[PDB]
């Protein structure tokens, strides 16, 4: 979803 | 305006008269936050979680002024959301049809309603009065300003906070309001305040920071949610470095920021540990960064  | 067991069950009634609509499969919802179909379920959960632990002593959740202004939004917000319905009929089923924008509007609205009320009710019992403010020079405002209290009305708000940190213009309050007020109640909440100065850090120039981030840059996308921003930037899918950003909704006080990668890609992060200029700074030197909403000119931060 959020990645780095 | 004082809440009793009643005006819940009537706010109960009308929270799943919205659910039943928002199941309808033309609408196709997608199960992804904010999704409406949790959070409504969500919120009444929450609220008899608070009714629990308030019985017997029902008189005292009746008066408290967050719990009865949080009680009036709810039944307005949901009217709202079957008025929306009733008005827009079909136009409900289009995808990108503006009916359909006000519910996605909406959705997340519920959202940051929930979050919210768990924020000032965690565990279920009140605890507006102690609530902690993240900015410590955000803290010492609220508390010189409104002492312990959780809720304020807008217009009180913005006079407190223009001492302190001038307001050029009704306009630019307007704007101002449009951003903090989450809820869309016209009362600002030490929740909603914290949320406001943890993304427009540092509180010494709070209003030139969200001036500079909200108020005239192109990449800020105002009640946008993580779904609207992948289709969003699919426009510019041949665009490397074109990038948005917004309001995480599930992580209320830190910002999302998505971008097209060199591969064609859509990514959306969170920074970890910076505010958001430092965010913007970094990630236009690395060309992630570089055409807000898709546009020629960026800010120069
Ligand atoms: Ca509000
Ligand atoms: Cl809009
Ligand atoms: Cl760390
Ligand atoms: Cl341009």
């Amino acid at each position: 979803r959020y990645d780095a | 305006g004082t809440v009793d067991k009643k005006m819940v069950e009537k706010c109960w009634k009308l929270m799943d008269k919205v659910v039943r609509l928002c199941q309808n499969p033309k609408l196709a919802l997608k199960n992804s936050p904010p999704y409406i179909l949790d959070l409504l379920p969500d919120t009444y959960q929450h609220l008899r979680t608070i009714l629990s632990r308030y019985e017997g002593k029902m008189e005292t959740l009746g008066e408290n002024e967050y719990f009865r202004v949080f009680m009036e939004n709810l039944m307005k917000k949901t009217k709202q959301t079957i008025s929306l319905f009733k008005e827009g009929k079909e136009r409900m089923y289009e995808e990108n049809s503006q009916p359909r924008r006000n519910l996605t509007k909406l959705s997340l609205i519920f959202s940051h309603m929930l979050a919210e009320l768990k924020g000032i009710f965690p565990s279920g019992l009140f605890q507006g009065d102690t609530f902690r403010i993240t900015k410590a020079d955000a803290a010492e405002f609220w508390r010189k300003a409104f002492g312990e209290k959780t809720i304020v009305p807008w217009k009180s708000f913005r006079q407190a906070l223009h001492e302190v940190h001038p307001i050029s213009s009704g306009l630019e309050a307007m704007a101002l309001k449009s951003t903090i007020d989450l809820t869309c109640n016209d009362y600002i909440s030490v929740f909603e305040f914290d949320i406001f100065t943890r993304l427009f850090q540092p509180w010494s120039s709070l209003l030139r920071n969200w001036n500079s981030l909200a108020v005239t840059h192109p990449g800020y996308m105002a009640f946008l949610t993580y779904d609207e921003v992948k289709a969003r930037l699919q426009k510019f899918i041949h665009k490397p470095g074109s990038y948005i950003f917004r309001l995480s909704c599930t992580r209320l006080g830190q910002w999302a920021i998505g971008y097209v990668t060199a591969d064609g890609n859509i990514l959306q992060t969170i920074p970890h540990n910076k505010p958001l200029f430092q965010a913007l700074i970094d990630g236009f030197r690395e060309g992630f960064y570089l055409f807000p909403d898709g546009r020629n000119q960026n800010p120069d931060l």
